[PDB]
RNA sequence: UCCUCCUAAAGAGUAACGGAGGAGCACGAAGGUUGGCUAAUCCUGGUCGGACAUCAGGAGGUUAGUGCAAUGGCAUAAGCCAGCUUGACUGCGAGCGUGACGGCGCGAGCAGGUGCGAAAGCAGGUCAUAGUGAUCCGGUGGUUCUGAAUGGAAGGGCCAUC
C-alpha cells in the first residue's frame, strides 16, 4: 500500500520553493497580556523548520 | 534541604580587545557595568555592551575611579 | 575546648593541608613549640596539651595558644548509608602545616621551658620542635 | 561647596556632548564678566570665546554681569562663530539654571544665527 | 495573583483595544489613559473595560 | 519548574539524596522626561526626651539606600524630592548572544503618530538577573479572506484577546 501522510503534520507544514517548511510560531495562542510586544510582533511571522528536526518532518509526509 | 540550582546564564566577554566586529554585535553579557560603553558602543537595558559601529574593540581604564570602558575604533 | 562563636557556615568543604605555615617564628614568649609534621589538632587535642604545661609550669609565667580549631568536621552516624547530605559537625579541627609555632611561653626558666614543652608534644599527633626566640 | 555642587550637577549634560560628538558652547557665568567659549568634540581646543572681561567688548556697557551683557556677549559669540564657519552647537549650561543671564545670553546667539 | 487583567477601548469607533492589569482594592477608579490606534493611525484615549 | 552564591580547577559550560537562600509577584505609579538633592555610624549643646524621636555644628565618605533572597552594579547616581506627562505606542528591524529543537535574550536604525525640555537629546516599561505552561478544543471583538447551484448566512481562515 501506499505511505499514509500524517494529516496532523500536513496542517502546520508547507513546502517552499527550496525544499524547506514554514511553519507558525508556538507561542502566540493565549495568555498574551503578560508578553511584550516585542515578542508577540517576533513571533506573527512565519519561520522556517529547523535542520535537526528537518530529517522528521520528510519522514511526517513524504508526499507533500 | 539543599539541592537547588539555576540554569547559567552564559554571561562573560564574547569579544576580546583587539578583534573586529559588526554593528549590533554583543560584546560583554554582564549583569551589573562591570565595563562602562565608550566611544561607538551602546548599553544595552540589562547593561549588555554592543558594537554601535563597525570596527575594533579596545578595552581602557579611565576616569578617576579607574573603572573599565569597552570602546570601538573604526579600523 | 575552643571553639568560634557563631560561625557563617555550619560546614565547610574538606579542603587540603598543602602548603607551608605563616606563622613560623616566635611572637609573643621567649619560647615556642614549632610544628615539624602536617597534620590538623582537634580542639580536645589543644586542651589537653595546654593542660600539661599550665600544670608543669605550676602557673607561673605566662601561655600563649598560636592556633585555633575554626574548622568544623563532620562524622556520619554509624550504620548509616552513604549519602543523605552532610554529615553532622561533631568536632573542630586547626589545620597545621610545617613550621606553624603551636604555643608560646615567657617568664620561666629555659632548662624548666623544655620539660614543659616536652610533655605537651607527648600528647600532640605531629612531630614537634623547641625553638627559642630570635633576635631580629 | 558651590563649585563641587555645579560641576556635579553639569557633569552628565558635559559627558552626554562629549559622547555625542559635537562642538558645545559652554558659558560660565559669575557676579561679573559672563564668559562664553565654544569647544570641539575632543574637548581639547577652543574655537573661539567672548567675553565682557576684555576692552574691545567691556567700553560699551555700562556694566557687566547684567541681562544687557549676556547679550553683548551672546551676539558676540555669533557672528565670531558664523565668520569661523561653524553653524550648530550644543548648549551646555554648566550648572547655571537656563533662566536669567544666561537664558539671555543664549536667546541673542540663537537668533543671531547660531540656531540649536 | 490578586492584579487582574482589563480591556482598554478606544474612544474612537475602532474596535482596537489594548490588555492589561490593574487593581480593583486599592484604585477601583476607571483608568482613561490616552495610547495610539494604529487603524485610525492616531492618539486618542483609552477606556477601562471588561 | 524558575532565580542568586559556592562547589566549578582566573573564557563558556560542568554532577551528587553536596553546602546556603528565594520566586508563582508588585506598580497607572514604584513608568517616561525635566529640574533639584546626597547617606549609615559616631562626638558636643539643647524641655518633656530616656542608649535609641526632632534641632544645630563637627568627624566620616556610602559601613546607607536601591518594593521582595542573593550576586554584580549604582555619584553623570540606577538612591531621595517636585513639575508636566502616557514611549508600559503601532508597523518593522541591520547585526549578534543562547539553546538538539520548540524557543529565549540584546539591539542601532527607518516610517507613522506622541510626552518631557529653550535646546542638544531621552522615552518601544521598572538597576539587571525569578514572578511562569506548548498544542488541541472552545469563548469574545474586528476583518466579504473564504463561504461547496446562485444571493446570503452558518462554519472556517487572518488579526487582537480569554
Amino acid at each position: 500500500p501506499k505511505i499514509k501522510t500524517v494529516r496532523g503534520a500536513a496542517k502546520r507544514f508547507k513546502k517552499t520553493g527550496k525544499g524547506g517548511f514554514k511553519h507558525k510560531h508556538a507561542n502566540l495562542r493565549h495568555i498574551l497580556t503578560k508578553k511584550a510586544t516585542k515578542r508577540k510582533r517576533h513571533l506573527r511571522p512565519k519561520a522556517m523548520v529547523s535542520k535537526g528536526d528537518l530529517g522528521l518532518v520528510i519522514a511526517c509526509l513524504p508526499y507533500a | 534541604r539543599n539541592g537547588r540550582d539555576s540554569e547559567a546564564k552564559r554571561l562573560g566577554v564574547k569579544r576580546f580587545g583587539g578583534e573586529s566586529v559588526l554593528a549590533g554585535s554583543i560584546i560583554v553579557r554582564q549583569r551589573g557595568t562591570k565595563f562602562h560603553a565608550g566611544a561607538n558602543v551602546g548599553c544595552g537595558r540589562d547593561h549588555t555592551l554592543f558594537a554601535k559601529a563597525d570596527g575594533k574593540v579596545k578595552f581602557e581604564v579611565k576616569g578617576p575611579k579607574n573603572r573599565k570602558f569597552i570602546s570601538i575604533e573604526a579600523e | 575546648m575552643l571553639q568560634p562563636k557563631r560561625t557563617k557556615f555550619r560546614k565547610m568543604h574538606k579542603g587540603r593541608n598543602r602548603g607551608l605555615a605563616q606563622g613560623t617564628d616566635v611572637s609573643f614568649g621567649s619560647f615556642g613549640l614549632k610544628a615539624v609534621g602536617r597534620g590538623r589538632l582537634t580542639a580536645r587535642q589543644i586542651e589537653a596539651a595546654r593542660r600539661a604545661m599550665t600544670r608543669a609550669v605550676k602557673r607561673q609565667g605566662k601561655i600563649w595558644i598560636r592556633v585555633f580549631p575554626d574548622k568544623p568536621i563532620t562524622e556520619k552516624p554509624l550504620a548509616v548509608r552513604m549519602g543523605k547530605g552532610k554529615g553532622n559537625v561533631e568536632y573542630w579541627v586547626a589545620l597545621i602545616q610545617p613550621g606553624k609555632v603551636l604555643y608560646e611561653m615567657d617568664g620561666v626558666p629555659e632548662e624548666l621551658a623544655r620539660e614543659a614543652f616536652k610533655l605537651a608534644a607527648a600528647k600532640l599527633p605531629i612531630k614537634t620542635t623547641f625553638v627559642t626566640k630570635t633576635v631580629m | 561647596d558651590k563649585k563641587s555642587a555645579r560641576i556635579r550637577r553639569a557633569t552628565r549634560a558635559r559627558r552626554k556632548l562629549q559622547e555625542l560628538g559635537a562642538t558645545r558652547l559652554v558659558v560660565h557665568r559669575t557676579p561679573r564678566h559672563i564668559y562664553a567659549q565654544v569647544i570641539a568634540p575632543n574637548g581639547s581646543e577652543v574655537l573661539v570665546a567672548a567675553s565682557t572681561v576684555e576692552k574691545a567688548i567691556a567700553e560699551q556697557l555700562k556694566y557687566t554681569g547684567n541681562k544687557d551683557a549676556a547679550a553683548a556677549v551672546g551676539k558676540a559669540v555669533a557672528e565670531r562663530a558664523l565668520e569661523k564657519g561653524i553653524k550648530d552647537v550644543s548648549f551646555d549650561r554648566s550648572g547655571f539654571q537656563y533662566h536669567g543671564r544666561v537664558q539671555a545670553l543664549a536667546d541673542a546667539a540663537r537668533e543671531a544665527g547660531l540656531q540649536f | 495573583g490578586i492584579r487582574e487583567k482589563i480591556k482598554l477601548v478606544s474612544s474612537a469607533g475602532t474596535g482596537h483595544f489594548y490588555t492589561t492589569t490593574k487593581n480593583k482594592r486599592t484604585k477601583p477608579e476607571k483608568l482613561e489613559l490616552k495610547k495610539f490606534d494604529p487603524v485610525v493611525r492616531q492618539h486618542v484615549i483609552y477606556k477601562e473595560a471588561k
